[PDB]
């Protein structure tokens, strides 16, 4: 799904958005495109352990160093274990491996932590997926998820991109918080705004470097 | 950032 986000990317960076033209930024908006699910809290102990997050229906994850995935659900019990080599397990904070008693001590010191002290991106939205890998340039955190969606965080402005390939859309979110989904093909079609044309020429350079990076 | 804003 990547090569397919690549080229939608490459359609409306190519479109130049926001050069010419009168802009209509807002008839570009298809609310009915809307994430599912989206990275609102992450915490990176890559140094140690790995990267804590929080999807934005309060489930957590960690992908661990050893690319191994811990995942707790919603109900604080349910987990599900993705190991190296795919292996997909399923289990529950009550009754889990002795083996996996040290990773899941680390996912709820994470959770607890995220929970307490991280302000939740998206939490004036309504909206399960683990993160299959990540990176952090200068600039942002970049989050792909097994479900082909792309999440960008730009650390500097705290603005946001989630590029969903299935929709073909692209949610943006602003400095003020504001929460808005556009078709990508619509954004070609009226244009956009310098900010999120910008935006969207970093998202095709970070999907590139997501594809000869991956393994 | 260790970390997401707070």
């Amino acid at each position: 799904h990547l090569s397919d986000m690549l080229q939608q990317l490459h359609s409306v960076n190519a479109s130049k958005p926001s050069e010419r033209g009168l802009v209509r930024q807002e008839e570009a908006e298809d609310p009915a495109c809307i994430p599912i699910f989206w990275v609102s809290k992450w915490v990176d102990y890559s140094d140690k352990y790995g990267l804590g997050y929080q999807l934005c229906d309060n489930s957590v994850g960690v992908l661990f160093n050893d690319s191994t995935r811990l995942i707790l659900y919603n109900d604080g019990d349910s987990l599900q274990y993705i190991e190296r080599d795919g292996t997909e397990s399923y289990l529950t904070v009550s009754s889990h491996p002795n083996s996996l008693m040290k990773k899941i001590t680390l996912l709820k010191y994470f959770r607890n932590y995220m929970s307490e002290h991280l302000l939740k991106a998206g939490a004036n939205i309504t909206p399960l997926p683990y993160l299959r890998t990540w990176f952090r340039t200068r600039s942002a955190i970049i989050l792909h998820l097994s479900n082909g969606s792309v999440q960008i965080n730009f650390f500097q402005d705290h603005t946001k991109l989630i590029l969903c390939p299935l929709m073909a859309a692209v949610t943006y979110i602003d400095e003020k918080r504001d929460f808005r989904t556009y078709r990508l093909s619509l954004l070609e079609e009226y244009g956009c705004c310098k900010e999120l044309a910008s935006r969207l020429r970093y998202a095709r350079t970070m999907v590139d470097k997501l594809l000869s990076s991956r393994s | 950032x260790l970390h997401s804003t707070m």
